RNA sequence: GGAUAGUGGCCUACCAUGGUUUCAACGGGUAACGGGGAAUAAGGGUUCGAUUCCGGAGAGGGAGCCUGAGAAACGGCUACCACAUCCAAGGAAGGCAGCAGGCGCGCAAAUUACCCAAUCCUAAUUCAGGGAGGUAGUGACAAUAAAUAACGAUACAGGGCCCAUUCGGGUCUUGUAAUUGGAAUGAGUACAAUGUAAAUACCUUAACGAGGAACAACUGGAGGGCAAGUCUGGUGCCAGCAGCCGCGGUAAUUCCAGCUCCAGUAGCGUAUAUUAAAGUUGUUGCAGUUAAAAAGCUCGUAGUUGAACUUUGGGUCUGGUUGUCCGGUCCGACUUUAUGUCGCGCACUGGUUUUCAACCGGAUCUUUCCUUCUGGCUAACCUGUACUCCUUGUGGGUGCAGGCGAACCAGGACUUUUACUUUGAAAAAAUUAGAGUGUUCAAAGCAGGCGAAAGCUCGAAUAUAUUAGCAUGGAAUAAUGGAAUAGGACGUUUGGUUCUAUUUUGUUGGUUUCUAGGACCAUCGUAAUGAUUAAUAGGGACGGUCGGGGGCAUCAGUAUUCAAUUGUCAGAGGUGAAAUUCUUGGAUUUAUUGAAGACUAACUACUGCGAAAGCAUUUGCCAAGGACGUUUUCAUUAAUCAAGAACGAAAGUUAGGGGAUCGAAGAUGAUCAGAUACCGUCGUAGUCUUAACCAUAAACUAUGCCGACUAGGGAUCGGGUGGUGUUUUUCUUAUGACCCACUCGGCACCUUACGAGAAAUCAAAGUCUUUGGGUUCUGGGGGGAGUAUGGUCGCAAGGCUGAAACUUAAAGGAAUUG
RNA sequence: GAAUCUGGUCAAACUUGGUCAUUUAGAGGAACUAAAAGUCGUAACAAGGUUUCCGUAGGUGAACCUGCGGAAGGAUCAUUA
RNA sequence: CUCUAACUAUAAAAAUCUCUCUUCUC
């Protein structure tokens, strides 16, 4: 069964990036996937994606440009206190100069730097760099 | 492609058309379609057979597209919904049939295992229909109750 | 993806799985069962005194041909009997029969060291004085 | 009801039969007092916490009690048990887990010292008392700083050299020599004084106190790991060393010594325990094809996890924070000074609408609500009443009835509930962190600093604790609840009902009013009146199928072994070779046949069905099932699964049936040194079945299940689509059978690495240090050992669960060369 | 208002058996290790000279043999010859 | 750029083995 849909989306993105493609077809296309790809667009790790209405969960077509190197979900959406954000960035991101731990706060789904700017923190969604 | 109680992996299904609204070529009336559904139910037909009859002999693609309500919903609005849901009733019928085959010949073990599978499916569906309160909370499945409900 | 559960409410089975797996170790099993107190010649004791019963030497293993000069000592704290090894060239003669001797561990976590079979204990002191002081003639046996 | 100071099954009397539990109750163990904390340290953690503080308990083990406010007190009593003491044998007196000290125990822990100086405490209260406490004694538990020499002048030397006639001055320096000089200083003693309750001791300091400065530094090691010897002598697989690998057999870089050297150094070496190393406990973060490890398979409660969907946008105004451009302010190059100058492109403070760009908010308009009223209080001007202070100017007002309530109260009213997260109050001090501070530095301590010396002073900072509780802002993620019989939501509706009671008619008793206040009940209207999709998730209906899936009952085939009849006639079996065995009572073969039981050949394949075992003659019946087709139906019903269950090869066990073949045991005949093994001939049990057990297999794909994605090439099975396709023949067509293309599902297969592995290899064993889709089981070196014991199942066989003591430096996996 | 004394009550403790737990001997029995220069065979590693191994049953100085089902970890990935 | 053919077929017996393993740097 499909438990974590965002996991399937990010795995498809990773597989279609490693092989050198420029597009992905993500099937289930929830809110969280849309927000995740929107954050990636805002930070440039992704190109020009697309929602395809089916009246049944829709789908998404993602355009890439080879700029991304790895997505990935933290499947147990751990409650991340504002003190533990730095530990997650150290454990996940490869360098302090870039990378983004995408986490869902009460103020929406945001990158870790933006959440630290709002001085708000919530559960962790995934990581992109 | 799950096949709850076996190793099958098929996906043979039907793709509902994108357009929810009525097809352009359909000329029948929604009230007439509801009357047809009511008459078919009064004949003693379960909703699935009603839908198959409307799809084959008539231009009804599906009731929700034409009327706006589902077949079982339409029957319930008119008070013709059976006291046992159709899928659970068919599972009961299958289980009683396999139990009859078993009591007429003991040595068949494969049908014994299949009866175990059918009884597990019956229990799962009964639990679902019980948490939604379609069935009373005291509803359960034992021997000679399946025969009483079927007969 | 992995054998262990990953859900946010799966702390119980993770903890009990770790607790059940911890018995596969030897240090943890020894520490929790308390085998050292019950079965070992000393119960959690680094050193222990004893009385010399007899004065034996044991041959070594195959690749090493010699006879290591040991001594059988009955422990005073509980009454167990163990062989122990006197470590040096001329220290066998220093220890005499039926004198109190303070045995220590052999350094290999209660297991036979090197080529010496069925021994697990050194000899550090004899008749109140240490072997190392006798071997370099810094002190002498009181001979009581 | 009693007792309690008081609630309370705390106890009694009578009733009810209840309370906890797979979210581990109850029981057992703890070489367990709990905590603040300690060690350890990338992060996560692991271990310890008897002890300097807070709590609890105890005074040999038990009970009982007086006094008081407070004790079930024990340096208070009573009794029993255990242990004891003096005894004039009648009696009396005991409580160190207080400070000392003793015996014992054990590897393991201090002087019968001084004193109320300091901290305090008790009392009638300064004064008395305090083994609380402080001071000293022992004290290498740990911790801080740090002596064991420093510098010349000479002889033996080495490097930068003026060049290089060989030189060589040593021109320029740096070491080595029992040569050789002058200094400084403590470690010790010791006048004193300080210190202290009195004394030690420390700080200071007279007088002594260094030449081999004998005032003499050890502890381990010198093959590797691991820094330092293949120097000398001794012993010769002895003695011994060696944490591990190893050294020792007449030339030992390893044993015992001497020399030299190495490491730490007033410390170093050992033992046990423990932490990091241990990604060898793996939540971060381990492995399961073969190295240890996927339950034989399936169902299934609990547990864990679980598809998508319900306001997203915009425009304006406006508040802080930034980097903007520069204003004032001004400072660095100009040196005893500056401006004029060279600008760091402004070291302090603003215009910050200079466009800018954000980085956060706040209010506003959406059919866009943020709980709203009910009185306050009207804070405020949509109030307009008397009007205008002042330039004729809405800049600006004195101000009273409507009337703005989030600018705020204090009251009824309803509150979907959480999980989560921000902030705050809280989490005792000591400890950890950390600010200030010349204890001579430091460990530390909370001190100190500054006057002119004439009293003036800054301190004793902060943070963290990640759980539980309280408050608070947020609304993504995750869960629950609304309205389906409308018993749904609103209204000036319009009707009725128990009431309730402010005042009002003095007060009190009722009767109704009136007014206002909840609902129970009808009826009247307002409204867009109210049900998300139908997951390339699942269940179910239907359609034609498909299958060596399963049961029962029938059908056939030759074969085998016997038997009947018949035929001839010396051999036939069998083997590497023989023999045992059957045969002129005519065996072996030869023809018909008959009986029995088993089996289902050839078709038979990198083919099919099934959950796994397993399933192969025909036909009928019985029910079941996968796959495909489906504009059919329900709408999360699902995935994996402790507990529980169903099947489970062969073998084996009880009985009843059969009884052909083949064949455990057995009987022999061979082969051999032996052969009660392999070759051979007979041959019971068994094989074949109907009931009842058994639950184990190399039950293997040694690869758990569900889900997604990633790469090319053909075929093959089941289904379904299309072909202007080909043979079919029933004139044409419909089928069927093929051919081509596509698709779904299945057993599979070839190539390849661009991915993974220790590789053999894997299209999954990939998408794993760029580590997290859900979930179950198992493994932590080998052996002992899947053994014993204890359960549990079984008639029995045995199955499930399942260690330790001890021993060992390897066992093991893949591959390479021989 | 003392001795004494009635009924309770808290109840220590004693006797008597019963029960469980831990130590504790103990004739004898079955083992397992280490030591490898004893003895009888030579099972396995090659086709180990009967291919190997698993389950189950029987047998025997001993490793082991045999029967019935498996498995290749086989010595074959292969008969459209 | 055109094709589907040939074939066999032996198994006698053979047990066992003691020392001792020794550095690689320009
Ligand atoms: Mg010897
Ligand atoms: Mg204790
Ligand atoms: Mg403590
Ligand atoms: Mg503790
Ligand atoms: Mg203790
Ligand atoms: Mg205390
Ligand atoms: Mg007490
Ligand atoms: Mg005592
Ligand atoms: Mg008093
Ligand atoms: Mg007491
Ligand atoms: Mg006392
Ligand atoms: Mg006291
Ligand atoms: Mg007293
Ligand atoms: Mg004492
Ligand atoms: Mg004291
Ligand atoms: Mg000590
Ligand atoms: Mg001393
Ligand atoms: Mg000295
Ligand atoms: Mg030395
Ligand atoms: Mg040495
Ligand atoms: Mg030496
Ligand atoms: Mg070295
Ligand atoms: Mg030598
Ligand atoms: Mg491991
Ligand atoms: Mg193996
Ligand atoms: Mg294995
Ligand atoms: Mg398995
Ligand atoms: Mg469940
Ligand atoms: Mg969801
Ligand atoms: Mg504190
Ligand atoms: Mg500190
Ligand atoms: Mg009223
Ligand atoms: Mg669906
Ligand atoms: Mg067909
Ligand atoms: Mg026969
Ligand atoms: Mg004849
Ligand atoms: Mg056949
Ligand atoms: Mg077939
Ligand atoms: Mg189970
Ligand atoms: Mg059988
Ligand atoms: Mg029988
Ligand atoms: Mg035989
Ligand atoms: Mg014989
Ligand atoms: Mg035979
Ligand atoms: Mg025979
Ligand atoms: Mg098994
Ligand atoms: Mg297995
Ligand atoms: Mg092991
Ligand atoms: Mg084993
Ligand atoms: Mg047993
Ligand atoms: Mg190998
Ligand atoms: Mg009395
Ligand atoms: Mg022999
Ligand atoms: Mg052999
Ligand atoms: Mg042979
Ligand atoms: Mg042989
Ligand atoms: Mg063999």
């Amino acid at each position: 069964t499909r438990t974590s849909v965002l996991a399937d989306a990010l795995n498809a993105i990773n597989n279609a990036e490693k092989t050198g493609k420029r597009q992905v077809l993500i099937r289930p296309s929830s809110k969280v996937i849309i927000k995740f790809l929107q954050v990636m667009q805002k930070h440039g790790y992704i190109g020009e994606f697309e929602y395809i209405d089916d009246h049944r969960s829709g789908k998404i077509v993602v355009q890439l440009n080879g700029r991304l190197n790895k997505c990935g979900v933290i499947s147990p959406r751990f409650n991340v206190k504002i003190a533990d954000v730095e530990k997650w960035t150290a454990n996940l991101l490869p360098a302090r100069q870039f990378g983004y731990v995408i986490l869902t706060t009460s103020a929406g789904i945001m990158d870790h730097e933006e959440a630290h700017r709002k001085h708000v923190s919530g559960k962790i969604l995934g990581f992109v760099y | 492609m799950g096949r709850m109680h076996s190793k099958g992996k098929g996906m043979s299904s039907s793709a509902i058309p994108y357009s929810r609204n009525a097809p352009a070529w359909f000329k029948g009336s929604s009230d007439g379609v509801v009357e047809q559904i009511i008459k078919y139910a009064r004949k003693g037909l379960t909703p699935s057979q009603i839908g198959v009859l409307l799809r084959d002999a008539h231009g009804v693609t599906q009731a929700k597209v034409i009327t706006g309500n589902k077949i079982l919903r339409i029957l319930k609005s008119n008070g013709l919904a059976p006291e046992i849901p159709e899928d659970l009733y068919f599972l009961i019928k299958k289980a009683v049939s396999v139990r009859k085959h078993l009591e007429r010949n003991r040595k068949d073990k494969d049908a014994k295992f299949r009866l175990i599978l059918i009884e597990s499916r019956i229990h799962r569906l009964a639990r679902y229909y019980r948490t939604v309160s379609v069935l009373p909370p005291n509803w359960k499945y034992e021997s000679a109750t399946a025969s009483a409900l079927v007969n | 993806g992995k054998g262990k559960p990953r859900g946010l409410n799966s702390a119980r089975k993770l903890r009990v799985h770790r607790r059940n797996n911890r018995w596969a170790e030897t240090t943890y099993k020894k520490r929790l069962l308390g085998t050292a107190f019950k079965s070992s010649p000393f119960g959690g004791s680094s050193h222990a005194k004893g009385i010399v019963l007899e004065k034996i030497g044991i041959e070594s293993k195959q690749p090493n041909s010699a006879i290591r000069k040991c001594v059988r000592v009955q422990l005073i704290k509980n009454g167990k009997k163990v062989t122990a090894f006197v470590p040096n060239d001329g220290c066998l003669n220093f220890v005499d029969e039926n004198d109190e001797v303070l045995l220590a561990g052999f350094g290999r976590k209660g297991k036979a060291k090197g080529d010496i079979p069925g021994v697990r204990f050194k000899v550090v002191k004899v008749s109140g004085v240490s072997l190392l002081a006798l071997w370099k003639e810094k002190k002498e046996k009181p001979r009581s």
